[PDB]
């Protein structure tokens, strides 16, 4: 029995299992997760200017609906949209509502640009109606101009607007039509004869001609106002011809910048910070990849379809 | 494995030692004693530190939205969006999968490679004073005290002061 | 002291730091890049038969803008397309412009084919127009010719014209349609009655109204011709029924095997050969990846967000 | 490293060798000498030839601009565009760093590897004439002239023409 | 090779062993014998087991179509698709290439590894009653029958049994 | 003198080339492909409720030309389209023709439900054809109805039916606008009164004015258009005569595989991955057949062969 040294490495009892290139089930001593799985159910927003919509969705602060009263102007780099969220008071939809949606969830702010458009006497400028609630009393988008004749019955006047961009950046204008469901309701507010709205660019050209038929009830109005959109480049007018039925702006917006568009149901949190972010929260993690959702927002972990990946952190583990 | 020293020689390891992960046991007149060695731990530790801090890791890229949650998409570009999406996933699941288990493989074999190396540099030390045992222990041909183990783990250990004495004992 | 021999390993003074696996700041004896970081300003057409647009819009090419003259038909592997080009000198545009124009820059050249339309005597089809100036005088596209009735208020008379292809290849037929800039012009040029303009073959079938309004001068000019386009296969007809407001096509086009369209400020250089090109010019690298652009056109290195990534070519470097 | 040779027992590498990346140093009563050897070299540099050969390549696939860079792309279709770029460009900038760190990993452990084979084959080609010194040297129990030095370095050692000399001076 | 057996130490291999992958062949005074190593043949048939289950393996994602065959597309959507798809193609081509040029550097070395780790399993074994002949062979010092060679096979071969005898032996 | 034991390996004579990260020609005792370059060129059909339209277009389904009779309606998991498959027995389009023949694929089976639509005495609702030729006699598209007058001559009534939804699921909708190239052939099918169509509904709304080559030896066209129904909506349709009617509306059910083949059927094979050219029913990770594939399917490469190892190194004698 002579003198003796031994060589050897250290084990647990507690082994965990990982996957290698040639086997399915090693055990190592310890290990570390790759594939996050947690989610906070609450939009981190530390260090962020951000701007929860909340009611309000992001076409209505354009038009002015009385939800977004408080988002008409500003600047941000965040910008939260909710779920249900109030663009149309008066019922109607905008044509590329999706194409627009996006624009302004990508921007990082709003400024408004008045047109300067007068009308003349024989016009009403200032129609209003109770779909549109504001201060608990009827009233209309607070960036357009319902135009309806002064007189109850006369009709409306060839009248043409035309708005400068005096600005060296591209300006969003938008505008409604109202089809207004009642041949009554389209004579005594606008007149008897064929009513045409046309509208012209440098860069875009379109004609409106309000149709009329009764279409379904909703905010107690069956009538519809449909809108339409198009960009004024820096040096350009937009021409406004129109023998009545046009909603015309009384201001344009400008989007200003860039900004992170979050889509999301869940609550604020200002005291914690994130940079990705999806429908139910956010994900605050150093880990490469994930399982939450394939569909997320600014700077993400991977999405990866696997519950675990096992990274292994020491060498075999060999018990006695 | 690879080395052949961990799951291998080395018939198992010691849950007995907890300040390090490769060390010695020794036995001589004196006793059983047992002791890390912090240079091999460290290497090995050291190397999957820096592994850590290359994988646990996210890119900078600003993604933005291009499927709304709140309202349709049309019906064409969704099909190319979901399509792409779906390809992107199958990429990235694979490229985790593959990473992952070449890491494993990898940290394994590195692990093994540093016993295998202390092994060998105690062996080159002890020249012709000791004999592999086959089990990685050395059995050491003269009387090793306590400092003498010391010097042994704590790389000063010198052949030629035990040689002729050794010989002689081998030989019998 | 006895005989001695060593094994050992080469060793440089100055080496080179390489990323691995394990370790970020690993020097070893030599590396070499793999991410290419410079760029030649230059258009390197050696090699090939390429086709430089100049003023030249690639679409103004198919209706004759006078920019385009040298640019009707042609043959080439690679065209290169510039910024401000001009398509249209008479205001406007064509409806799926950008598909038409990666299609032309997807060609290996242009063919014209004579469409042979005939028109009454009551129907002026050399109507000219200060737009679009050529030889010092008055003209119009090349391809297309603008039928205005002969005598002023006059109604067009309703007409009718058909192409056949008789090629064994299908033919790229455009056609503008004219949207006047009032009720007076309207009725000037296509007289009082309501105009419509129909287009039908096998694979196509549309119908086309001008609109009529007011609307911004681009080049002096407040009336818009817009264009459209569509592919008429062999053997088949493609009719133009019409009662004023179809400008239309005198020459049709064959667009001719493969080429690479190349968008770039860049000078023409035919000393050096390329495959890949960008905006800034020609990536000529062996190299696997490139951080020059993610934009690229040709067989390029993949684009990485990378400054360096270095290759180790040799052994870890332990100097003495 | 994984080998244990070049940055491991072997203390440090010569800047003085600059013939060959991996050779011999020797001392006997006629002097010292150096020299390179070819066939380890070699296989050292041709691994790494065949490496570079299909790392420096680019894809032979022709791509088209699917992107304007003088005109506005429509709105939808760009965001999508944007968004599958930025997808391909994080997976070709994780796959380049993955490759690079995984190829400078095994090139570092391969010219390591090729150092202990040559040591391993001296090694066993010097049998019982010689003993590991522990810093990559072999202590030879005879008078080894030039001719006999060469005989190593050009694998043509017999160890039996030696052996009675040296064992009786290993043993003394 | 890495590990330096095969296609290395060890001149070649032998198309006569058909019963496994590794294994021994022995000569004494009472004539030949050949057989495989079981341990280290399932060793390495079990990691090239398990590299085809991960490898051999598609995903589970269904794919619509977005190309239609027998009709048109729009030409901008469909150059969309084009890159896309080509990029992807792109990707996927070069995973490949890479996972099967590394998986196959993997499996030759692995399979270079296990031959090593049998040799010096049985250099261990046999201590100082052989000695190393440098083309993978061990030349013992006694009389080693084919029980004897059974036992050095089986890892039941006792040194100190033949010690006594094969020193002498080595020594004169 | 001294006994001798020695440690090998197997080896081959016939080895394998494969490609290493270091070596290009690198010959190993046994290796396998891992790229699929065999196509069977038959639609694996086993374990699968499947329709082959054959000689219909699934636009033709939903308003039942004479060559899709037998697949009007039905409950599948799979739906084959073929080449030249007949749309339109009388000539003409959908007006978003494209985007109706993906989502008809992306189901997976059709229920039509009956409109009820009565007309008067005097308009006639069974306008057959020489063209959509059925049964060896005259007819018409089954899905809808030919609206011509019983007299001969005299003006068409300025009718108006009406579509509630029933079911809680969206229904599918089609209709269009028979147009005679000449004037005088317009005025003896429907009165010279210049009339028009106009449907209206919850969402949808637009007007149609009935305004080349000849096709199926017919000088008129059928321009056909259509729209999703929503649950619990009325879709009404005012027209003043010259205007063809939907007798059924569709109802798409669930989802299923579109495949789009040349290639016949067989249903003793099983696939999850289909191409035009016909099936891929391998368990290899790649494949090089087509980029444009359907299902669970291997992933496109630009490889003929990817060798993957399966041996060590081969060293032969
Ligand atoms: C998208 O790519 C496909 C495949 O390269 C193109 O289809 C080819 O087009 C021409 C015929 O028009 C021929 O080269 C081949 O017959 C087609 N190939 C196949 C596989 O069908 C297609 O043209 C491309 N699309 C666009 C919009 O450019
Ligand atoms: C895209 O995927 C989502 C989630 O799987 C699905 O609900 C949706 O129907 C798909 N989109 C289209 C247009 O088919
Ligand atoms: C897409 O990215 C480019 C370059 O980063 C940027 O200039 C452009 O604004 C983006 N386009 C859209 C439509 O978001
Ligand atoms: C290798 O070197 C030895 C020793 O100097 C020499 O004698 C021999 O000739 C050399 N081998 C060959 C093939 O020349
Ligand atoms: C190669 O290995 C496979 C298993 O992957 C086996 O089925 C096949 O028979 C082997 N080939 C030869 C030629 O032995
Ligand atoms: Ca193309």
């Amino acid at each position: 029995d002579p003198d003796k040294i031994c060589l050897g490495h250290h084990a647990v009892a507690n082994g965990t299992i990982v996957k290698t290139l040639t086997n399915e089930q090693e055990e190592v001593t310890n290990a570390t997760e790759t594939v996050e799985s947690t989610s906070l159910n609450r939009l981190c927003m530390k260090g962020r200017n951000h701007k929860d919509l909340g009611n309000c969705h992001p076409i209505g602060m354009l038009i002015g609906t009385p939800a977004c009263d408080l988002h008409l102007t500003g600047t941000w780099d965040t910008l939260i949209e909710r779920k249900n969220a109030i663009a149309y008071c008066y019922p109607g939809a905008t044509v590329n509502e999706e194409a627009l949606r996006q624009k302004i969830m990508e921007s990082g702010g709003i400024s408004k640009i008045n047109t300067g458009f007068t009308y003349g006497s024989s016009i009403n400028s200032a129609g209003t109606t109770k779909a549109c609630m504001r201060n608990g009393g009827n009233s209309f988008y607070a960036e357009l101009k319902w135009l309806v004749s002064k007189n109850k019955g006369q009709n409306f006047p060839q009248t043409t607007n035309t708005y400068r961009n005096a600005d060296t950046a591209e300006h969003l204008i938008m505008w409604g039509i109202h089809h207004p469901s009642s041949t009554q309701e389209k004579n005594d507010l606008y007149g008897t004869q064929s009513l045409s709205i046309s509208v012209g660019s440098s860069t875009y050209k379109n004609n409106f001609v309000p149709v009329v038929g009764a279409r379904p009830q909703v905010n107690g109005q069956s009538g519809r106002i449909d809108f339409h959109w198009t960009l004024v480049q820096p040096g350009d007018k937009i021409t406004f011809s129109h023998n009545g039925g046009l909603i015309a702006p009384s201001r344009v917006s400008k989007l200003i910048g860039r900004g992170l568009g979050i889509q999301s149901e869940a609550p604020i949190d200002n005291s914690c910070e994130s940079k990705c972010f999806w429908r139910g929260g956010s994900i605050n993690t150093r880990l490469p990849f994930q399982n939450l959702s394939p569909r997320t927002v600014g700077q993400c972990p991977k999405y990866v379809n696997k519950k675990s990946l096992m990274l292994a952190t020491g060498m075999r583990n060999v018990p006695e | 494995g690879l080395f052949g020293a961990i799951a291998g020689f080395i018939e198992n390891g010691w849950e007995g030692m907890v300040d390090g992960w490769y060390g010695f046991r020794h036995q001589n007149a004196q006793g059983t004693g047992q002791a890390a060695d912090y240079k091999s731990t460290q290497a090995a530790i050291d190397q999957i530190t820096g592994k850590l801090n290359r994988i646990i890791k996210k890119t900078n890229t600003e993604f933005e939205s291009i499927e709304s949650e709140f309202s349709e998409i049309d019906h064409q570009i969704g099909n190319v969006i979901n399509w792409t999406k779906d390809s992107i996933t199958d990429i990235w699941t694979y490229q985790a999968e593959l990473l992952v288990a070449m890491e494993n493989q990898h940290t394994i074999d590195m692990a093994d490679s540093e016993m295998l190396n202390l092994y060998e540099r105690v062996r080159k030390q002890l020249r012709q004073n000791a004999e592999e045992d086959g089990k990685g222990c050395f059995e050491i041909y003269h009387a090793c005290d306590d400092s003498c183990m010391e010097s042994i783990r704590n790389n000063t250990y010198d052949h030629s002061q035990y040689r002729e004495e050794a010989l002689l004992n081998r030989l019998n």
